[PDB]
């Protein structure tokens, strides 16, 4: 483009002398990335590139120090440094092409713009390879869920596919890969998951819970004549049971993030977060808070009233200092049903 | 593709060079030639060949990159099953003197001898699991309707009154079903027909026979699209798959105690009456060849034992032999499997099970002389490939005189298409064969077939695939995957057959003793790609292989099927896959 | 090196040569490369000297980066390509005339060293690794032998306010010893086993707190041998020896009596303390080696500085070997944290794996940040020495040799000689803390642990385990799915160990108190084979306090742990009180 000179070698002319050929195909890149001139279109459409001066000169990396860009030519890379850079050079010209460049003499310097097609088309991918092709170190690639050195150091957790349903892309793979490494586990991941997203805040958890209704639609403690059993099921008329309902409790003290976890703010990063990351259809978590007071109004209209279930923070007109007490509650992280129906159908007679 | 990257840089240098010979510099001196013309064989030929292998490997490297990471399934190792030869299809046999006599056929017999190619050899191929024969064989297959609504057909009274059917084990006689299956309803309905049989009754006159354990019939070897469902679905197939069709299974069919209630001479009926109070289609024909006593599936796999020229150096050896260097298997001949080398210098020496032995931190804890196996490509152009494989420590103390080393090498070939086999038997089983045996050749053969490599995610999405994680799932999270990757033989019905998916979703069951977290699932669509009653119902065992087997790694995982046959219809089918306990 | 430059030579020219030829047939009917002939000019073998020489070193930068790549995408889970430093026992004593409000006071001190070699001396971490309270001292304990198998300490002195001092915090002193493994382990065997311990009062200088109200007990291991794996199964944050070092997160018997002393008037304490069920064996010595107070072995790490470089370009590669660096040290550690004064930002510093996402999808409030190193080689006779680079969108283009920048780092210690020296010099650790201190080294320093994992065929096996299962099921994955962290010391004792026979899963139901049904599991392994080590009432007791600690494994689990050796007299099982508060 006109604007990789007018932007590089106009203003930046002052480290040219001691710069990288790694740093420098680099800023190019960078200097136009919203539709760049990728790097991989070299297959077929190398015509209408313009691309940076660096061929003909015959350079090893980080060895690209002189600066000469023109601009009547329509492309710039016009250079070939005599008496320098003969970068795998062994025997001199043909017998047949001396007679049509006549006689490796000034017309050589006409000559090297069709010599060197071929060190041009192989520079770029000689560069490409130490720094985006086996290199990155998912540092250098830096992509935004695009580049190919995350998907392949990505799928080693299974989510291929899986960004469906999710609000946000897969992002939280910095920090919990490796937790999301051991199977079955574990408790003390959710740990992590707090101090990640939002420091000043602790997490607690307990292992068992009292749960309770799931109501039997029969109530079974009809005392029965014809058929009945004992060994097991015991009880009155609805039962509790605490198998899998942990209980997680929150620890604040800067206000600002004390109005993050009332719904709306941070509350809908845990909750995508839990339902088809670490957790899916393992369990279901019920979550608390403990704060000073509260920042709480009231009966305002249509949506923003409720503190979770319950109100507060509207009242003590009393006295200056603190209180400590249980802030609300959360809802679960659950996905069930029924879906309606009977059958028709069965299995096989074997 | 090998001549996509030959055509990519062939249209790129023509532009190169029209954008530099038309107002860059060159064209002071380069005009000279390009205006008086010189398309040269001189010049064009070798400038373009130095660009084009420079332009092929690199390319093909850099962007594909068939990482060394991706071996690692190598030592989980179903995928031998990545060169799977031709669909050869069932075979037959005739009658041979059938009076008084007993059969019992080992498999290994070698078929086809005589079709002979173009630039294309015979190809001699084995079978599995052969058929202890029982000769009976009923010549005409007859639909007959009832006065009441129910069609019946043909008995079991053809070769009766010349043996001793006393001396013979009646046991199990399947039956594969016969090429009325290409009018593609009827082995859809005579398998499902026969979830709900009924008692038989066949008028002969001769008290000769008497059977139970009533013989379950089959018929799959039709498609093998939906065998690698069932492929990966018996994770404990590692020492079975070495062979690869597995019918030792023989695609589930049973048929119960089905006593024939016979009745005297003219009164008859054959009678599956749940299912056969819903009668056949009118536009569905009946075939007299429905014959089916003597099908047996055979697979190209061909072997041979080339002589022991052997060794001197390191593992640069990857086996080039004359028996396959000959000219006629050089253009088609391929190597498929290494085993049963190492028997040189003394009786031990570097057995070839080592290689696969090790998946371990313990490598130093392993006696001396061992062993190891990779592979390459081969051949560019076709398939072909090679194995270099080497020692482990032995090697290490550079000693090449080992030399009378044992082989055993199987292999298969490649073709053209537009071929139209001859059949014929190779050999025949001595002492057993009494008149010797023609054969028919069933079906039409298919090509061989083989995995998508070409795409990153199309390796690292099985990667996913052998955990149990299936938390939640979509329709498009189960459409593309990974249903497409054992859709190797993409037809144009199997793309019509797997986009008639249209909606996934979870709910969860929680009946309860002690607690029992558990769900459901549920899917099935439109009556149009897998809408006869059988593929319907016979694919539908298909999957339910693959969900009882990626169930739970904690016990609060359950699976149980409820769907949705047609936009109006209802079925389900399992019953509540307690597993014993994967951790 | 040169050989194999001309291996690719010959390979591509017959590659070129005949396969690209006439294994292409279709577009060779376009092409006919044999028949048609050389050209005239020396043009042939210039260009096959040409086009496949730039086919050479591409291809060896080809066989680089892999090497590099696998090495740094398999530390994600893992970390260790690291090392190990060395570490050994320092105990410490204050003086008996300070007594006087005797409180230890663990804020900010020293260590101790000694001058090695080529005039090399030590610099350890210091410790801020608390004490509660100091000890007495320690009295002449003498092993006395009972009837009942018993074997008694003493401890006392006073000289001081110790009533109203030892008030404020004796009540969880979990205070304890260490020795040699045959003779310290065998009282941890029955530091679970204690009886009743009737007399229990330590003697001589009772005489001035007079109350006996709090108890405190206690218990110790060498945290150097089996527990590095239990200081592996952790997350992705947290240092290998500063997190667990410093912390008492172990599973210790800490069993505590309650039975009160009988004694005679005038006695400020008797001298029984040690009832058990079982015998003191015999040939067993006896030593006053039990401690009163010692702390940890503690390791080296220097506290390193250097000087801000900053140049437009320095973020590729710059690799600075700092000025103290200079002067013989040879070695140094991770890059801890980078601040200072830049144009707009005062400090705008996060490291790599933990970006609050402006570059990815958070987007909001926590801008461009990069940090990160790598421990590249090529080093004139070492193993690594690299220097860190990172790179984004901050302001070089205007700023090319101003940036924020202020960097700490630790060190260690590599070249060394074999010896093992006790620390004698840098006796300045006392000048904060008014109370003068004892210097002890107990033990012989250790090596620094480097030698990892050296070939890449192991790490097959580091990449197995996430396709693979929990190393729970059949013990072919628990002889495997063992870390070689036992084995990079090499123990033949602890490679003796790794002999386990094959691992059966259960699973129970239990009632709680109440009422409750509470999930659980039962693994059962088994010995079978004899020659464990030496005494399997020591080892195999002090195995399964390892193992069962590295059994954590779902949210709802009740603990499963029961050990069976052979049919040879016992079958120990291993359980705890489980609550639904947290587990015991």
């Amino acid at each position: 483009s006109q604007s990789a000179p007018a932007r590089l070698i106009t203003r930046y002319r002052k480290q040219l002398p001691y710069i990288n050929f790694y740093r420098f195909c680099q800023l190019l890149e960078q200097s136009q990335p919203d539709q760049p001139p990728i790097g991989s279109g070299w297959q077929a459409r190398q015509e209408a590139v313009r691309f940076c001066p660096y061929p003909g000169m015959g350079f090893p990396a980080s060895e690209i120090k002189d600066a000469v860009i023109p601009e009547e030519s329509h492309l710039p890379p016009i250079v070939h440094v005599t008496f320098m850079g003969l970068y795998g050079v062994t025997s001199p010209l043909p017998a047949h092409y001396i007679s049509d460049i006549a006689q490796q003499r000034e017309g050589h310097e006409a000559a090297a713009d069709f010599l060197d097609i071929f060190s041009h088309r192989l520079i770029t991918q000689y560069y490409r390879i130490w720094r985006k092709y086996s290199y990155p170190a998912t540092f250098e690639a830096g992509g935004q869920d695009k580049t190919s050195q995350y998907l392949l150091g990505l799928a080693r957790l299974g989510i291929p596919g899986c960004a469906q349903n999710i609000a946000t892309p897969v992002s939280r793979f910095l920090a919990l890969l490796p937790l999301m490494l051991l199977p079955g586990r574990t408790a003390e991941g959710l740990t992590s998951l707090v101090t990640l997203l939002a420091p000043g805040t602790q997490a607690r958890v307990w292992h068992h819970d009292r749960r309770r209704i799931p109501l039997k639609t029969p109530l079974t403690m009809r005392v029965h004549h014809p058929v009945s059993l004992k060994s097991r099921p015991v009880m009155g008329d609805h039962a509790t049971d605490v198998n899998g309902q942990v209980l997680l409790q929150l620890s604040t003290q800067t206000g600002s993030e004390v109005q993050g976890w009332l719904p709306g703010g941070h509350l809908y990063s845990d909750l995508l977060a839990l339902l088809h990351v670490y957790l899916g259809s393992r369990l279901d978590v019920r979550l608390q808070l403990c704060v000073e007071r509260s920042l709480l109004p009231d009966a305002r209209l249509s949506c923003r009233p409720a503190a979770g279930s319950p109100q507060l923070g509207r009242t003590a007109v009393m006295r200056t200092q603190a209180k400590i007490a249980t802030s609300a509650a959360r809802v679960m992280t659950i996905s069930l049903g029924r879906y309606q129906r009977v059958q028709e159908h069965y299995q096989r007679k074997e | 593709l090998t001549l996509r990257y030959f055509d990519a840089e062939m249209r790129y240098l023509r532009e190169a060079g029209k954008a530099f010979a038309q107002a860059h510099p060159d064209r002071a001196a380069m005009l000279d030639l390009d205006k008086a013309g010189t398309p040269d064989p001189c010049v064009e030929r070798l400038f373009e060949g130095f660009a084009f292998s420079m332009g092929r490997l690199r390319q093909k490297i850099d962007d594909d990159l068939p990482e060394l990471t991706e071996s690692l399934v190598s030592m989980l190792w179903p995928h031998y099953l990545r060169t799977i030869p031709s669909l050869s299809v069932v075979a037959l046999t005739p009658r041979l003197s059938v009076m008084k006599m007993a059969e019992t056929v080992p498999a290994g017999l070698e078929v086809t001898s005589r079709p002979v190619g173009p630039g294309n050899t015979v190809c001699r191929y084995r079978t599995t699991r052969a058929i202890p024969l029982n000769p009976l064989a009923v010549e005409k297959v007859v639909m007959t309707t009832e006065p009441d609504g129910r069609s019946v057909l043909k008995i079991g009274f053809a070769c009766s009154e010349l043996a001793d059917w006393s001396q013979v084990d009646l046991h199990r006689l399947s039956l594969y079903l016969a090429a009325e299956a290409p009018v593609s309803s009827t082995l859809h309905l005579m398998m499902t027909k026969r979830l709900a049989a009924l008692y038989l009754r066949l008028p002969g006159n001769d008290e000769r026979i008497r059977i139970d354990g009533w013989f379950s019939p089959g018929g799959f070897a039709e498609e093998d699209r939906l065998w690698p469902k069932g492929d990966s679905a018996f994770s404990g197939y590692q020492l079975l798959l070495e062979y690869f069709t597995f019918r030792e299974k023989f695609m589930f069919v049973h048929l119960n105690g089905l006593e024939n209630v016979s009745l005297p001479a003219g009164i008859s009926g054959f009678d599956l009456e749940v299912v056969l109070s819903q009668p056949w289609p009118a536009d569905l024909p009946v075939t007299d060849d429905a014959l089916c006593l003597h099908c047996v599936p055979v697979i190209n796999l061909f072997t041979l034992e080339a002589d022991p020229l052997i060794i001197n150096g390191l593992e640069s050896e990857y086996l080039l032999r004359p028996k396959r260097l000959q000219d006629g298997y050089t253009e088609i001949y391929s190597v498929d499997a290494v085993t049963g080398s190492g028997r040189t210098g003394s009786a031990e020496y570097v057995p070839f099970t080592s290689f696969r032995h090790r998946g371990g931190m313990l490598r130093h804890d392993a006696p001396e002389r061992y062993y190891h196996t990779r592979v390459k490509r081969g051949v560019t152009g076709m398939y072909d490939t090679w194995l270099i494989l080497g020692g482990q420590r032995w090697e290490a103390d550079r000693m090449p005189e080992r030399e009378t080393l044992s082989l055993r090498i199987t292999g298969t070939n490649g073709q053209l298409p537009r071929r139209a086999l001859q059949s014929t038997l190779l050999d025949r089983c001595e002492q057993v064969l009494q008149a010797p045996v023609s054969v028919r050749n069933l079906c039409k053969p298919t090509l061989p077939v083989y995995p998508p490599t070409e795409d990153r995610f199309h390796w690292r999405v099985m990667s996913h695939l052998g955990t149990g994680f299936l938390n939640m799932l979509s329709s498009a999270e189960v459409l593309r995957g990974t249903l497409a990757l054992y859709n190797w033989r993409d037809d144009e019905l199997n793309h019509r057959r797997l986009d008639a998916i249209l909606a996934v979703q979870h709910h969860r069951i929680q009946r309860f003793e002690k607690g029992f977290l558990l769900r459901g699932l549920d899917v099935e669509v439109t009556l149009d790609g897998n809408g006869f009653a059988g593929e319907g119902d016979i694919h539908l065992f298909g999957e339910m292989l693959n969900r009882f087997l990626a169930l739970y790694a904690d016990m609060n995982q359950f699976n149980q099927l409820t769907l949705i046959v047609q936009p109006e219809g209802k079925c389900i089918r399992w019953k509540e896959n307690h597993n014993p306990r994967l951790p």
